[PDB]
């Protein structure tokens, strides 16, 4: 390629002209520095440094302590040293000669230096006598006039500091030696042998040779890895073609008379290692990993690159140049003759080739993706063991907590009665049920996921610091909005006063009004006023009320939730919020419920929440929750009573007591919410005063009533997750939860590629960039298991990971918190629901052939019973090849199934998943065909031992049109907007059931129930989406899965 | 003794490590004429910069001496016994044989002009009265005009 | 969301190898891809590569 | 009904690891606190209390005084405090060695004691000799070196 | 640490002060263990064993 | 130890306890020379006892 570049002399342009160097000194009297002098100031440090034409200046001892930098250091203001610098720079100067020839160039180097030292040494005191010694027209020839002059053969002088305050001792001094011809420079060099630590680079500068003293041994390879650092650089651009301007061509030392660690130190720069991409951990301190790289080279890698490391080392005294390094000289030499040059000499063509690493020295945890498949071969390993965590690294804690919005904290979920009949044969025999299950309390391994995570204890944290922007912070409020009473509430506990009705005015001035104290029967009961007046009208923006109306809490208890509700409506006329429970305290009336006759109460809308209390006979427990409705019935127009149990017995015997008694019978509806502790089973029984007579009154199925009639008794016990610190190869046998540990980075590859076989998601991240230990994150999925034990084949990829030691595997400081439970949403967890179901079925069933999926991402093979039986699966879009390959027994046959009934061959032991139906594609809309289809999807069927399920979506009413919480799962108009795709038609259920009863034989629809809920959510362990928990639990009942099994 | 705590914290001794940088010892350990010809040094003029303490680092970039390496030709022209490589020595003076005011006594008026400083920021503590803070101030007067 | 695939992609961004494997099931609206991994190879593998991704 | 729960060690999790001991508490230089130490201020009163991991640390009588909290309380500044508590943190190490296993943890509590009376004791004098005594894989292994090399 | 760790008290006035202090730590403990949730404070039992009192 | 410990925590008690002192020669309000020889006692009494 042969690389261009121009060479210059950079500091001999630099020196200013005779009758000009006036100005450039001392008249710059009248302007005044600003942008020229730097100065960056970290914080005790500091670095000023005045630059060209005062850089290379070394200051005289006199000039230096008396006008400044002593003092003003010793502290600085801005406009102090700009002031300040100016009255050094003021009184400087250099005796000189003004000229007339506009072809000559002052001598700088030289010339202020010997200023600085009162001429006292004679090279000093022969510019006094004649001035005019330092006017040169050509370079060499400054230098040659004060050679000639003294008889001396050499002047030597101190290196000048950058930094103005650093005063301390100069680490080198650089030397001149008069040489004029080629044949001198061969004299000195080879004289420059036997003489203590010295040494030259290239070419020169002023055409006169120069070389360097070094006062200790220790304070050379510091010099000499400076200027190999930059070398490093300039044949980066020289190597793929640019403009470069560094005049020499070679920045690399050469080590004449030397010790042995430079020698080293020497021979490991002059082959430009790969390790750029950098890894090589270069940063700090560099004089250290670059000295343990050598070492390398050596003893490896490698065959002639160690060959030539050891040509270099035993040798050191000639330059290497690379073919087009060397022509670059032999480009500017025919360029100008007489330009002297290093003689010795040497042209190397082989380097040559070889592989190319990774690295970054950034910030940041680095995720990592794990496959089953690589181009290895792994037979019996090691087991990689890992050990301490520490408690300021990593932290583990068992929550775990989310982030929402602000509105969507209060979301209510409505749902509508089904059925107009009660009758007396299964009256007692829903008692029955509500009886035998009052007595055996509901799953022991439900409860350690209600007492354990709670809704105000995750939802709570973050209203707390909303509460804090607020302190001085804050914009418009706008009066009634789902942000006013909130942050008036939970904020503040005095009161937000409101002017012009959208300002918060003012500040706290001194006076931090603590913050109002929450608790949690109090967040559990804001989430219901909003709904109730909600329920009252759709229309939006009200929450204060037409004034002069009086809202009574039933509760519960000698505490707040209506002091919030109270102060809230403070601002508009007179409102009434009275409380009464059984422990209720001044100023809220004490009194027990049901309460005495006389008192007389009375309202507009009624919250009733009645709990006392544990342990009676269901006959005393009926006889409470029944009579604590009756006497808030009558009590209110619009009440709202809070029932436990929600058996079906006992929510429809309530029914059963109101419409007889009431004229013109009562309109019901319960209702779920959002701020309920996701999963806590109880729901709230609306009464309003009908408008003529209900048409289904009473409850037939009950849905959102069976959440609570499917917890069971004791059996196996709690599962729970923990930690391991320990991997083995393609061993089974592993308790759902996570390890975390610290490996070595010269075993980190080794790790991950084990790692494969229990999990998919690890993160890892060295603390610091010299210390060696990697710690690892890793997650324990049952998705990734069924896929891995599958054969014997442990293959994997250890080559691809093996690429990142050392740096590569991400920096991190400060610590950093991994939860127990992690975050996961719904429609991947309603998922997580289905197929619990679904692996129930399939691994108690008699004799298989194969269990066969339609459509995908090949995800949801989870369920695959057992691990070996046979897997297929048949959709348009997927990727094949490696998997199928590496015998997992898949296979993908790319043809977009036709369920058109004209050619259907499912056979025997088919078992077959439709959780599709939606489209051949990502989207469909044809429901007489979702029938039709259906309808040619059981036709023909003689294919005896086979099974296979569907699934469908219907409802619509009760989940979305008088729901007002559209979250993640909302609905337009007859359309479901489930994640994304577009919006599905819904089918009618009565019709698909009825057109079933005399084509197909077996249909059983079966919705996956609480335990499918826990056994799903205790292997992930992954929390219900509180919120999404609301959308959860109404749309996994309508999504049922169809199972037609027949011949 | 509010930032000396500092300095005695990193070290009251230091080795170099082969090819670098400094190592301090954590050690508080007290000097003695055994460690000269053998391993480390007194770490109270090792010149790193330090972070805290930027006064006790002053007081000793202020120990600096002022020589040159002056190799010698005649002593070896005429060929003479050398152990070293290359002959050199460390002569403590220069000439100044033209300079108006000599240079060698200016560079000790440095020296009191802010040794004297810090001898005031004690007689503010003990806030002696005036005629003694100033008959010791006088005093450097005097001993740096001798010098002259 | 903005989510970002890569060779050399460090935590938070997700380092995987393209093409990718089967399975992680990656979805969005607007895709912009710019891949160049590497220097050197035949056009044979060239090709290969470049019209895969 | 039969409870569950995890019983895990709590204080033996909270020792930080030998070769990064360094940072933790010298190397704090850099930052500058803020969040960790805890200080409320009730109105004569107060709580100054820096947590982990610089709780359940007792202070050594000589750099207790000199650096500060005796002046500060005697007034606070929320400017003060946060400037002055880093010029003290500043000043303090643990003597240690630096290893290269990562299967090792430095033993805070008998450690660091033992430099807070100046190793006079022999417990602390054990430790100045040879301070790669502290460096312990096992629990209770820790300390049992630190009775068969004394007799104690 | 699997070594054992015994107290000893100043003076007797000094004791029940801490022995107190121990004795509503567990009273708390067995609160959450007594409904079934998940705790971690490791020894089960924090209240203080009096030997020689 | 370098430094005697026992002796350092005398420095201490002197420390503040001629702190104490001053407060009593600003109310009194003596001529320094006054206030001055009772804060060099000090230094003598100290120092004895390292």
């Amino acid at each position: 390629w042969h690389y261009t570049s121009i060479n210059n002399d950079t500091r001999v342009a630099l020196d200013p002209k005779p009758n000009q160097i006036r100005t450039i000194t001392k008249p710059n009297t009248v302007p005044q520095l600003g942008t020229d002098y730097l100065y960056t100031f970290n914080s005790r440090s500091h670095t000023l440094r005045l630059l060209g034409p005062f850089q290379y200046f070394n200051f005289s001892e006199t000039d230096r302590g008396h006008p400044l930098f002593r003092l003003p250091l010793k502290y600085i203001p801005a406009d102090e040293l700009i002031d300040n610098l100016h009255s050094w720079m003021r009184s400087v100067h250099l005796l000189h000669v003004r000229s007339e020839d506009n072809t000559l160039r002052y001598n700088w180097m030289l010339g202020v230096y010997a200023r600085s030292t009162n001429y006292t040494t004679p090279v000093g005191q022969l510019v006094v006598n004649a001035p005019a010694i330092l006017n040169y027209s050509n370079p060499q020839d400054a230098f040659n006039s004060v050679f000639v002059a003294l008889g001396i053969d050499y002047i030597d002088i101190p290196i000048t500091n950058s930094n103005i305050f650093d005063d301390s001792s100069t680490p080198y001094n650089v030397r001149i030696w008069h040489a004029p011809t080629m044949t001198e420079v061969n004299h000195i060099l080879a004289l420059m042998r036997k003489s203590t630590l010295v040494s030259t680079h290239s070419s020169w500068h002023w055409n006169v040779l120069h070389t360097f003293h070094y006062r200790s041994e220790s304070d050379m390879i510091d010099h000499f890895a400076a200027k190999i650092l930059e070398d490093w650089r300039q044949k980066e651009k020289l190597d793929k073609g640019a403009l470069v301007e560094a005049d020499r061509v070679i920045q690399r030392l050469i080590p004449l008379s030397s010790s042995t660690y430079v020698q080293r130190l020497a021979a490991i720069g002059a082959l430009y290692p790969n390790e750029f991409t950098e890894n090589v951990l270069d940063l700090s301190r560099l004089s250290t990993a670059l000295l343990q790289l050598s070492d390398t080279y050596y003893q490896h890698a490698n065959d002639q690159l160690r060959r030539l490391y050891r040509r270099m080392y035993n040798d050191s005294r000639t330059l290497y140049m690379t073919q087009r390094h060397q022509e670059l000289l032999l480009a500017q030499i025919t360029a100008d003759p007489n330009i002297l040059l290093y003689p010795y000499t040497y042209i190397f063509t082989t380097i040559p080739t070889s592989m190319n690493y990774i690295s970054n020295t950034g910030q940041g945890r680095i995720k990592h993706s794990l496959t089953v498949t690589g181009a290895t071969e792994h037979d019996t390993v090691a087991d990689i063991v890992l050990g301490q965590t520490g408690e300021d690294v990593i932290t583990i804690s068992m929550v775990e907590p989310m982030s929402i919005a602000v509105e969507d904290m209060y979301g209510y979920v409505l749902d509508t009665p089904t059925r107009d009949i009660w009758p007396a044969d299964e009256q007692i025999e829903q008692k029955g049920d509500a009886v035998a299950l009052y007595d055996t309390k509901t799953s022991r391994a439900l409860g350690m996921f209600n007492n354990t995570v709670r809704i105000d204890d995750l939802l709570s944290p973050l209203l707390s610091l909303v509460y804090r922007t607020y302190i001085k912070g804050d914009t418009m409020t706008m009066t009634q909005g789902s942000l006013d009473h909130l942050t008036l509430c939970a904020a503040v506990d005095s009161d937000i006063t409101f002017v012009g009705n959208r300002m918060i005015a003012p500040l706290p001035e001194g006076y931090i009004p603590k913050p109002m104290h929450r608790n949690n029967s109090t967040m559990k009961m804001l989430s219901l006023y909003v709904a109730l007046k909600k329920l009252e009208n759709f229309a939006t923006n009200s929450y204060l009320m037409a004034p002069d109306t009086s809202i009574i809490l039933l509760g519960a208890e000698r505490e707040p939730a209506v002091n919030i509700l109270r102060r809230f409506n403070r601002n508009v006329s007179n409102v009434r919020i009275i409380g009464m429970g059984d422990r209720a305290v001044e100023p809220n009336i004490r009194v027990r419920v049901p309460f005495p006759i006389d008192k007389n109460i009375s309202a507009d809308f009624i919250i009733c929440d009645i709990n006392s209390y544990e342990d009676q006979s269901f006959e005393s427990m009926f006889s409470e929750t029944i009579s604590v409705v009756t006497t808030c019935a009558s009590a209110a127009t619009r009440a709202l009573v809070k029932i436990n149990h929600p058996s079906e017995y006992m929510i429809n015997s309530v029914i059963e007591r109101l419409s007889q008694l009431g004229g013109v019978f009562y309109h019901t509806a319960l209702l779920k919410t959002a701020s309920q502790n996701p999963y806590s089973y109880e729901t709230y029984i609306y009464i309003t005063p009908i408008a003529a007579a209900v048409r289904f009154p009473f409850y037939s199925n009950s849905a959102m009533i069976n959440r609570y009639m499917t917890a069971v008794a004791d059996d196996e016990m709690p599962i729970i997750p923990s930690i391991h610190t320990v991997i083995k190869g393609h061993s089974n046998t592993y308790s759902p939860g996570l390890f975390c540990g610290c490996v070595d980075v010269q075993s980190a590859p080794l790790a991950l590629s084990q790692l494969k076989s229990y999990c998919s998601e690890a993160t890892t991240w060295r603390v610091d960039s010299d210390d060696n230990l990697v710690n690892i994150i890793a997650r324990i999925d049952p998705a990734r298991i069924a896929l891995e034990f599958r054969t014997r084949s442990n293959t994997s990829a250890y080559h691809e990971y093996q690429r990142y030691v050392p740096n590569g595997l991400g920096f991190k400081v400060r610590k950093t918190r991994e939860f127990r439970y992690m975050h996961r949403e719904v429609t991947f967890i309603h998922k997580l629901m289905m197929y619990a179901l679904i692996r129930e079925q399939i691994s108690l069933t008699e004799n298989m052939t194969q269990v066969v999926s339609i459509g995908g991402r090949n995800l949801a093979d989870i369920s695959v019973v057992p691990l070996n039986m046979k897997y297929v699966v048949i959709d348009p879009a997927t990727r094949i090849e490696t998997l199928t390959q590496e015998k997992k027994n898949i296979e993908v046959q790319s043809r977009p199934f036709q369920f058109d009934a004209a050619n259907m061959d499912l056979e025997n032991n088919s078992i077959y998943l439709f959780i599709a139906v939606i489209m051949n594609e990502p989207n469909g809309a044809a429901t007489p065909a979702r029938m039709q289809m259906d309808k040619i999807r059981n036709v023909a069927t003689a294919m005896l031992t086979r099974t296979n399920c569907v699934a469908y979506i219907s409802f619509y009413e009760a989940g979305i049109i008088t729901r007002l919480d559209q979250s993640t799962a909302h609905k337009t108009i007859g359309r479901l907007k489930v994640a994304n795709y577009v919006p599905v038609d819904t089918l009618v259920e009565a019709d698909v059931t009825l057109m079933l009863r005399d084509i197909g034989i077996t249909h059983e629809i079966i919705r996956p129930s609480t335990p499918e809920l826990i056994d799903a959510c205790s292997n992930y362990g992954i929390r219900l989406g509180s919120t999404g928990g609301a959308v959860l639990d109404v749309f996994n009942h309508y999504s049922p899965v169809i199972k037609l099994v027949r011949s | 003794p509010v930032e000396y705590g500092i300095f005695i914290q990193r070290g009251a001794t230091y080795t170099i490590n082969a090819a670098g940088e400094f190592e301090f010892s954590g050690r508080n350990e007290k000097w003695d004429q055994s460690l000269y010809l053998s391993e480390h040094f007194p770490a109270l003029f090792s010149d790193v910069p330090l972070a805290g303490a930027n006064t006790i680092i002053a007081i000793m970039r202020l120990f600096t001496p002022q020589g040159f390496l002056r190799t010698d030709d005649l002593a070896i022209a005429a060929n003479f016994p050398r152990a070293s490589r290359n002959p050199q020595t460390y002569i403590p003076y220069t000439n100044q044989r033209g300079t108006v005011t000599n240079e060698f006594a200016s560079r000790f008026r440095t020296i009191v002009a802010t040794l004297a400083n810090v001898v005031n920021e004690r007689a503010v503590q003990d806030d002696m009265q005036k005629a003694t803070r100033s008959c010791t101030k006088q005093w450097l007067r005097h001993l740096e005009t001798q010098f002259d």
